[PDB]
RNA sequence: CCCGCAGAAGAAGCACCGGCUAACUCCGUGCCAGCAGCCGCGGUAAUACGGAGGGUGCAAGCGUUAAUCGGAAUUACUGGGCGUAAAGCGCACGCAGGCGGUUUGUUAAGUCAGAUGUGAAAUCCCCGGGCUCAACCUGGGAACUGCAUCUGAUACUGGCAA
RNA sequence: UAGCUAGUAGGUGGGGUAACGGCUCACCUAGGCGACGAUCCCUAGCUGGUCUGAGAGGAUGACCAGCCACACUGGAACUGA
């Protein structure tokens, strides 16, 4: 039971980390209508346990650097 | 019984071999206080006949349409060639909240509380008549209900 | 010091106190936490002038809310009931 | 192409109440076929019935009470280029309670007079009166 | 602020008769009501919608005494207040103070009532009132001074009073000079020459 | 009109623009008179309009129509111009306040007396 | 705040009157002087200029000017159009993107229901109370359309498989 | 305003702050942001709120309250919870 996000991953050049392409289902203020206004992070990869193109999961953490604040927990559908 | 009102009364300009030549168009409503309403356009080379021919088409042609106690029965619109109108029911006591000949027709059908608006021309000829189609086009609960084959308390 | 004291708020000549926690650092009228009761001192018969929170002042003199003159007098008012 | 079966059947029936006539056919679907049990249910139409096993078609018999047409107004409140969900504080009232919001909850296809009293709002899908 | 202009101009202007007299004597009397005020006179004047509407509402204006940016607030107070917007107006008109004692019959005319009011001559459930538009409540109590309960007009309104119509929902004791509000009163109780639709319409637009 | 066009480029309101610029959102505007004289209005109206030019403290050089029967002003002179066109009058665009630091009230006047700064006579 | 003193005594002005917009006659003038927000008026009978009388609207305020919104459905999500008034790319292919036929099962993200926390107080509103009424202050409540979490529902969209 | 960024993105190891962190240093990877508008230019304190508008909305943030920045101008550091 703790606050987690799950998404698509980017990137894997960085050393030791990745990004996640996190998405939504947001509906427009004005308009009412559903829209996808995505979210990038940058996640701690300790073992480089990913891929681009794969499906994580996320955890808030502490900062590990000046970009970093989230941590992944695991990794599902590790589509090629 | 009936309460005739004039709206508009407008001067026309033909041109012939002589110059122009001047006619005077009337617009007027007829109504009782009840369902009974109608409307009138007469010409004439003078006011008085006019009016008078205004009345006498308005007399005939009436329409019929159907209120709650004195106010319509749901909100409703109208459309005609250039005029827009929309016009929905109140509470007793705010009145008549409408502008020109709708005014002026409304108050002779009788609806003493409703809340109107027109959108796009406000020429008086055209609104009459969409006034007039709004209030036809409107439905009762007893009129919905026979053509549905259920109840007025079942409607609600 | 975080304490308890009394806001002043109303017209001109007449005025009303609320009786409210806030640190000693902020003003009289600005930032608070919690208001607990009120007072009128011009208020007429039939018509409360303090309804304190015995309560929930007792809540913030245990955690170290210091209680002013003005608010020790009210409540010994109050108590006095 | 065909992006809203449900406008489309919405749109047959609208037609054959102007021309007058007594049958209308179209493709069948589960959500049709629910939006055709409330339409019965409410009396705007007669009934409704559904031919055949791999491509089922269903059939609608119009009403027209003294000559003239039931269903005078027809609408798709919610389309696939814009979704509509209110909840049931929020619920129309079309015709102040002379028509009928097909509402789709989470119990299934009713109107907003069945839903509010369940107490669940949805998607409305069309506005009939 | 009041208006201290001729009276009867104001009835002629409004074509009707506004009870601004005493009532010892005829409108026609005094003055000719048919007539409008002015050299153009004479004439019947020949009103629009806005004008009439303009007409209906200084006809209360006037009769009551009230000036437009108090009367708007009575407007608004009577649009805010749930019900007919049109009878909650003239409830609030009614509930003044001098409309209550010229009702009554301690005051022979509305400005003369508004007079003892601001005089202080007047108090309510024994406390003075020096407001000529206080508002009264139901089951209110309104009685004379001892100070001015021997004024010849005093007496000569409610003299003039009895032979006028009285109110059904207030009471009246000439004798201890004293009257009650027993409740707020309705638009059957009041007269039917005024149309209030008429200011609505007008403030609403 | 279509929603994602809406959503892509939004709907914007048209920009209104002031008439009055050189008054940068003032109502009056004290300014230094120029050169005072009369000019001649566009068809129909055929007259003799007097029109000061004037230049504000903030280096708008504008133009004025002096109102009133008769007026005192000249060169070098002060004013305090308050706005308001004259239609028949293609290049001016503001007026002047009578009664101002150095403009006199009309004279002979007693009805709109306000709008030109005059006095009110003894009674 | 209350009680006696004498005496109507010390206290009303502004704008407008051709239509829009409620309110007209007379006198001086003569496309001159001039008014003006628009239509416009004035070139010897001007209800439109200046003055007088009268009248109308407000009131210790009345007019003028600057700014915002409304009317302006005249940027239209609610709430508009593109044959001839302005509006369909000269025509095709096509990435991203937007949308998407039909059945079942499952997940329950969007959506739907409930609960918890929060959404400061002040301000709006409702029911009252107190300054001789009101403005003003004040008690309680509602509301703050939102956000986060949990408990679930599965009709629709979407994720997965067949 | 269609290309920006080399302490720049990350990693390892020291140093440093009351505390995590390129906050800083030595080295190693060539990455990072950006059409969902990076970068650049102009204007502007923000919010609870206020005006108008029935309503969605438009304008604005004076006085009451909360948050941030500043004290002639541009930088600096000490004492001190
Ligand atoms: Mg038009
Ligand atoms: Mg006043
Ligand atoms: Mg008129
Ligand atoms: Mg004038
Ligand atoms: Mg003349
Ligand atoms: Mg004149
Ligand atoms: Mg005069
Ligand atoms: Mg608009
Ligand atoms: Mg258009
Ligand atoms: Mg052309
Ligand atoms: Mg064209
Ligand atoms: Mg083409
Ligand atoms: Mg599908
Ligand atoms: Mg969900
Ligand atoms: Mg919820
Ligand atoms: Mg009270
Ligand atoms: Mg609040
Ligand atoms: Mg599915
Ligand atoms: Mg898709
Ligand atoms: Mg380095
Ligand atoms: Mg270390
Ligand atoms: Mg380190
Ligand atoms: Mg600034
Ligand atoms: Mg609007
Ligand atoms: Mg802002
Ligand atoms: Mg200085
Ligand atoms: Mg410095
Ligand atoms: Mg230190």
């Amino acid at each position: 039971k703790i606050r987690t996000l799950q998404g698509r991953v980017v990137s894997d050049k960085m050393e030791k980390s990745i990004v996640v392409a996190i998405e939504r289902f947001v509906k427009h203020p004005i308009y009412g209508k559903f829209i996808k206004r995505t979210t990038k992070l940058h996640v701690h990869d300790e073992n480089n346990e990913c891929g681009i193109g794969d499906v994580v999961e996320i955890r808030e953490c502490r900062p590990l650097s000046k970009t970093k604040s989230w941590t992944l927990v695991r990794v599902v559908e590790k589509a090629v | 019984e009936l309460q005739e009102k004039l709206i508009a009364v407008n001067r026309v300009s033909k041109t012939v071999k002589g110059g122009r030549i001047f006619s005077f168009t009337a617009l007027t409503v007829v109504g009782d206080g009840n369902g009974r309403v109608g409307f009138g356009y007469g010409k004439a080379r003078e006011v008085p006949a006019a009016i008078q021919k205004a009345m006498e088409k308005a007399r005939r042609n009436m329409i019929n349409v159907a209120l709650n106690n004195g106010t319509l029965q749901h909100p409703v619109k109208g459309v005609h060639t250039g005029s827009r109108v929309f016009m929905q029911p109140a509470s007793e006591g705010t009145g008549i909240i409408a502008g020109g000949a709708m005014r002026a027709v409304l108050e002779v059908a009788g609806v003493h509380n409703v809340l109107a608006k027109a959108y796009g021309s406000t020429n008086p000829i055209n609104v009459v008549r969409a006034t007039i189609d709004g209030l036809e086009n409107m439905n009762s609960p007893e009129m919905v209900a026979a053509k549905r084959g259920k109840s007025v308390e079942e409607i609600l | 010091m975080v304490t308890i004291r009394l806001a002043r708020h109303g017209a001109k000549k007449r005025p009303f106190y609320q009786v409210v926690v806030a640190d000693s650092r902020n003003a009289r009228n600005g930032r608070f936490i919690e208001r607990v009761g009120f007072f009128n001192p011009i208020a007429s018969e039939k018509e409360e002038g303090t309804r304190l929170d015995l309560d929930r002042i007792a809540h913030w003199v245990g955690q170290g809310a210091t209680i002013s003159d003005r608010v020790a007098a009210l409540i010994k008012e109050v108590n006095k009931a | 192409s065909m992006q809203d079966p449900i406008a489309d059947m919405l749109t047959r029936i609208r037609n054959g109440q102007a021309a007058n006539k007594a049958a209308v056919t179209m493709p069948s679907s589960k959500l049709k076929v629910a939006i055709a049990n409330v339409l019965k249910e409410e009396g705007f139409i007669e009934d409704f019935k559904v031919e055949g096993d791999t491509k089922p078609e269903l059939e609608l018999t119009l009403k027209y009470f003294q000559g003239k047409a039931v269903v005078e107004s027809i609408q798709r409140v919610s389309r696939p280029g814009l979704r509509i969900y209110k909840r049931k504080d929020e619920l129309p009232k079309v015709m102040a309670g002379l028509g009928i919001a097909v509402v789709s909850t989470s119990k299934g296809v009713m109107t907003d007079r069945a839903a509010r009293q369940a107490g669940l709002g949805g998607e409305i899908i069309c506005y009939v009166a | 602020a009041r208006y201290l202009g001729p009276k009867l101009k104001l009835s002629r202007r409004e074509g009707t008769d506004l009870f601004l007299k005493s009532g010892v004597r005829a409108i026609d009397t005094k003055c000719k009501i048919e007539q409008a005020p002015g050299q153009h006179g004479a004439r019947k004047p020949r009103l629009s919608d806005y004008g009439v509407q303009l007409r209906e509402k200084q006809k209360v204006r006037r009769i009551y005494g009230v000036l437009e940016r108090q009367f708007r607030n009575y407007y608004k107070e009577a649009a805010r207040l749930k019900g007919n917007t049109g009878e909650n107006l003239l409830a609030l008109l009614e509930g003044r103070l001098d409309n209550v004692v010229y009702r009554m019959g301690f005051g022979a005319t509305r400005a003369e009532a508004r007079q003892l009011v601001s005089h202080k001559a007047i108090m309510v459930n024994g406390r003075v009132v020096n407001i000529a538009s206080y508002q009264v409540s139901p089951n209110d109590v309104v009685s004379i001074r001892e100070k001015a309960k021997k004024q010849s007009r005093v007496k000569a309104a409610l003299e003039l009073a009895e032979q006028r119509e009285k109110p059904t929902w207030l009471e009246v004791d000439a004798g201890k000079m004293e009257g009650t509000f027993k409740r707020k009163p309705e638009r059957s109780d009041l007269s039917a020459d005024i149309n209030e639709h008429l200011i609505v319409e007008l403030y609403s637009k | 009109a279509t929603v994602n066009q809406l959503v892509r480029k939004p709907r914007a309101r048209k920009v209104a623009k002031s008439n009055v610029p050189a008054l940068e959102a003032c109502p009056q505007k004290r300014g230094v008179c120029t050169r005072v004289y009369t000019t001649t209005p566009k068809k129909p109206n055929s007259a003799l309009r007097k029109v000061c030019r004037v230049r504000l403290t903030n280096g708008f050089e504008v133009t004025s129509y002096i109102g009133g029967e008769g007026h005192n002003l000249q060169e070098h002179s002060v004013i305090l111009i308050r706005g308001g066109r004259v239609k028949d009058l293609p290049g001016v665009r503001y007026h002047t306040v009578r009664g101002a630091l150095d403009c006199s009230g009309v004279k002979d006047r007693k009805q709109a007396r306000s709008k030109y700064g005059v006095k009110r006579p003894k009674a």
